[PDB]
């Protein structure tokens, strides 16, 4: 609304890395802006070319647009916006290793199977209040690091969410900054 | 011949890399000690101030950070407030409406605080606490911790420790696991 313009952030925060190239940067710190970075702009963002990791964190974004002119983005973090929908990640999709996308409002994950390389989803605090969402998110075959502490559905479940995480998917490997059990798969034999 | 000085300048490797893990335990466990010796002391010096402060407000927020549980997101009801006596006016998400009444009357408090996971990498609460990081010299300093109340600053102590810890168990992993490699190579260059 007339808060943040992403130039405008940009210039501030290229001034604040005091780096000659305004894309040979690995990583774009544009994280906790004030006022916030409301909606992202493609044509500004368009320029980070070498950028692998760009932290949009903490600001009030609304929406995910413009993956497009992106070539070498590996982790993607966009946590504590406003986002509801995971969409626009196409042309990040060849790329994408991990998507921190935490305290948002993304009730569903639908958009999330464009992912084909992604490694680590952490989604937490967030709308998520059906396992259905799952069954979709099971199509990522390089899925191994998964975070579903705080969402809605955890707390409908009533039963460990580490135990009842694992048997979920058989994919992931880490889930709730757990690791893989001997432990953990037997108490998922004997819940399924 | 060959084969012996690839041991040695790999046996170099190792010595390195072991000071380097060496210098991190230390640094860890300066911070964890001092987060564990506080015990519920100041946590019932909290539980009694019942109506805190705009400026422990915040130092419980970045503690709750690390619980991952009902964080407040954007810019909203968040004002300015006053630091010590000059007149200065600054732009903060503000502390939690309703996330403190829920986590002060849980008596685990201690026990949520007291235990923590080891080799937590908290990417996720990291990027969130990022905007504490470079703001942390106005508000978060000690000096104007200590101010506001003693408790305050064992938080304000308690929240940074764990902090510190975590980078330090981030610089042990990536640095002992070069010499965990490193010292294979070795290994296997000594049997050759």
């Amino acid at each position: 609304s007339k808060g943040t313009t992403c130039q405008k952030a940009i210039v501030n925060w290229e001034a604040a890395n005091p780096g000659k190239n305004p894309s040979e940067a690995e990583e774009i710190k544009l994280i906790f802006q004030i006022p916030p970075i409301e909606k992202m702009d493609g044509p500004v963002l368009n320029t980070l070319t070498k950028c692998k990791k760009l932290s949009l964190s903490s600001n009030s974004i609304d929406k995910m647009i413009s993956l497009n002119m992106l070539r070498n983005l590996e982790i993607l973090s966009l946590s504590r916006n406003v986002i509801k929908k995971i969409s626009g990640l196409e042309d990040i999709g060849g790329t994408l290793r991990q998507l921190w996308l935490s305290y948002n409002f993304i009730e569903k994950l639908d958009g999330l199977n464009n992912c084909s390389v992604l490694q680590t989803l952490y989604i937490g605090n967030n709308r998520i209040k059906n396992w259905e969402e799952l069954d979709k998110l099971k199509d990522l075959p390089e899925l191994e690091n998964v975070l579903f502490y705080g969402n809605p559905i955890y707390e409908q479940v009533k039963e460990d969410p580490k135990l009842i995480v694992l048997k979920k998917l058989p994919t992931l490997k880490n889930v709730d900054g757990y690791i893989i059990d001997d432990s953990v798969l037997e108490k998922v034999k004997q819940i399924a | 011949k060959q084969c012996e000085i690839q041991a040695e300048q790999i046996s170099k490797e190792k010595e390195e890399a072991e000071r380097e893990l060496e210098a991190a335990l230390p640094a860890l466990r300066r911070a964890q000690e001092a987060v564990d010796s506080i015990e519920s002391k100041d946590i019932v010096e909290l539980k009694a101030n019942k109506k805190p402060l705009d400026i422990i407000k915040y130092i419980m927020d970045a503690v709750l950070v690390f619980f991952k549980a009902r964080l407040i997101p954007i810019q909203i009801e968040e004002r300015v407030f006053n630091k010590k006596e000059g007149k200065a006016v600054l732009f903060l998400k503000e502390s939690y409406d309703e996330s403190g009444i829920q986590t002060l009357g849980d008596m685990n408090f201690m026990k949520k605080l007291k235990e923590f996971e080891k080799d937590s990498i908290n990417e996720e609460t990291i990027e969130l606490l990022e905007p504490y990081l470079n703001q942390s010299e106005d508000w978060f300093n000690d000096t104007f911790a200590t101010k506001a109340s003693k408790a305050a600053a064992g938080i304000l102590k308690w929240a940074f420790a764990i902090y510190e810890y975590h980078q330090k168990s981030k610089i042990v992993k990536p640095k002992r696991i070069q010499v965990a490699i490193a010292e294979g190579r070795q290994a296997i260059a000594l049997k050759e």
